[PDB]
């Protein structure tokens, strides 16, 4: 019926969608300065991809990237928004006196119709860890509307992941689960669901932002360019990995942000979100190992991360990693639609 | 909530 | 079945998912006033247990249950529509508890029970107390109730105030201006000013807050349990007349709740009142988004009226009168997109 | 989130 409902629970849909249809949502991406600054530097300065050309916006959101693309002089932008947010951003074009350069198109780019073919897609499509909502497949979908050498802005991103210590952030863990530690809570022994409340703390995705002195080695990296991917390429997300230890400790997981670049005739300009560079409101994300691994500087840690994607819009993790020199190994199941928000 | 909050 | 008649798939779903996580139930378990008063409830009226039939109505982790293992039952059904029912069966298990407890996985509306019983245990109470509709569940389990069998809690009080609280106003207030901005990044967001404004003062405040940011006593609408039908929570009509006890600006309403398990023995309240100490309800206002001005001994009358919709809550419209001038504030309020603001 | 956190 769609590619989008085929591979989308409908609850799942109804929910997303919702949540951006809340002009405090787009309000909150929108503040975030890092983010929406750098996408108006990296079209406007690049305004010769932009002066007089066709542009899609997957996920129009408020039109906010639209009216950065008329800034640097777009003939015609085609806004396209799925959730009821579109009705606001076409009340802006109007107001913002841009109804013969902005069309806004209610419904899901890979549902809707555009007149023509355009020369650049512009987007957000962006989750934490880079890949949650599935909205990267929107953006790759979307390439059916874009003209034989067209531009994606962004044009490729990149995943970094690194082993970190965090002794602290695993006790913190136990230290939760062990409220069903008590043989006698009100007269009740809750011993036997202790188990059980450690694997689904474990199994959640830490979001919140860090030192970097945590980071045990140089991260390693995995890079989609968006001009060359296709959608069935984020299916099955396979990231290999042997770390070089730079320094010893427990290793009690791995870290893991994301940086964009888009790739114009004049310049590239990047959008991090690395630990080492101000905070966004992506913050970066941390995957645990319920068994933490001894290594020392000198080791190498080598294993894979898996990302399965699935029908609620997100991925199943899986991570397995080992320190090669002693042969101790820890394997981790994670629930990237279900992260645990630490930051304070 | 797919994107955090944030200030 | 009845719940998937009045409920969205799509709200269920996310509704049974939360409720799955042991983080969840053990949130509520740790409210030691909801479960130490729900245990004093049940142990202080024995005789309403001893030997007796119970349905727990969505038992969670079963700490319900137990309770009223604990004061004598003969036998008891727990109800739970959440993966939650497999770690309640667990704990049944590891505490001895087979013989007197039964995992019942489902929803109350849809499962079988092998028979009557003499009393229904629940918590069903939301926020502003009729938040997720499980208090239509709680009564559509009276179909399995023994004439003349209890319900504990067997009423319910909710209670609303006028209050002032300019700062809240604003907090609010400064976050809709957002949108009255000329020139985001050159661009004119002005003319969603209105709609944001609307979106946010929609949202109701859940917190606590001083006893003195009151301005009159509080109006008093109960729900007695024993008597009530399933259907009566579908429009909840709410009339109000405050004698206003203090000058000043209106900034809204605020609202709590009281549960009164009637026993045999005596009666034990749970109240989430802000004279009270604090529990995981906290409290709930719904601001105005324009104040209305009141002078001591004026009389604020209005209504507050309550919609039950399909995501599990309701649509809310409080219109609100300062009779001495003829001000007025009309407001809508979306119970399902609160704005959880205690620190 | 039917139930704040305490
Ligand atoms: N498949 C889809 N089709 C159309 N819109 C979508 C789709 N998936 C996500 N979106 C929308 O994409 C937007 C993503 C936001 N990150 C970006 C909003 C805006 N472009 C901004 O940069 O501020 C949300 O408003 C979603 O509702
Ligand atoms: N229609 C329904 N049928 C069965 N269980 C339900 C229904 N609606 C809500 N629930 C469950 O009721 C529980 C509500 C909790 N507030 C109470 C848990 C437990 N009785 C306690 O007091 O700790 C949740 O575990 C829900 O999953």
């Amino acid at each position: 019926r769609s590619v989008f409902s085929e591979r989308t629970e409908e609850s799942s849909a109804v929910q997303y969608f919702q949540f951006y249809g809340y002009l405090s949502q787009q309000q909150n991406m929108m503040q975030d300065y890092v983010r929406t600054g750098t996408y108006q530097r990296a079209i406007l300065q690049n305004h010769t991809d932009f002066k007089d050309k066709i542009v899609l916006d997957v996920g129009c959101g408020s039109g906010i990237l639209s009216f950065f693309a008329a800034q640097a002089g777009a003939r015609k932008i085609y806004a396209v928004e799925a959730s009821t947010m579109a009705q606001h951003a076409e009340v802006l074009v109007k107001s913002n006196n841009l109804t013969d350069r902005i069309v806004v198109i209610p419904g899901k780019v890979e549902e809707v119709s555009l007149p023509e073919q355009v020369d650049i897609i512009i987007s957000e499509p962006m989750g934490y860890m880079l890949f949650n909502e599935r909205m990267l497949e929107s953006y790759l979908h979307a390439k059916k509307y874009l003209k034989p050498s067209g531009n994606m802005f962004p044009t490729i991103g990149d995943v970094h992941l690194a082993p970190f210590t965090d002794e602290q952030l695993y006790m913190e863990q136990f230290t939760k689960a062990n409220f069903w530690y008590q043989p006698s809570f009100h007269g009740v022994d809750l011993s036997a669901l202790r188990g059980a409340a450690v694997d689904e703390y474990f199994r959640q995705p830490v979001v919140d932002t860090f030192d970097i002195r945590i980071l045990m080695a140089k991260s390693v990296k995995y890079t989609v360019n968006f001009l060359e991917a296709k959608e069935g390429d984020l299916h099955r997300i396979e990231i290999p990995f042997k770390f070089h230890m730079l320094h010893s400790g427990l290793v009690h997981g791995l870290a893991f942000w994301f940086d964009v670049a888009f790739i114009g005739s004049i310049m590239t300009v990047w959008l991090s979100t690395a630990p080492t560079e101000p905070l966004t409101h992506w913050y970066q994300v941390r995957c645990l190992f319920q068994s933490p691994l001894f290594a020392k500087a000198g080791d190498t840690l080598s294993g894979t991360c898996l990302l399965i994607a699935n029908k609620r819009q997100s991925y199943d993790i899986s991570i397995v990693a080992q320190v090669d020199q002693t042969g101790s190994k820890s394997s981790n199941l994670l629930d990237l639609k279900n992260p645990f928000f630490r930051y304070t | 909530a797919p994107r955090p909050p944030f200030s």
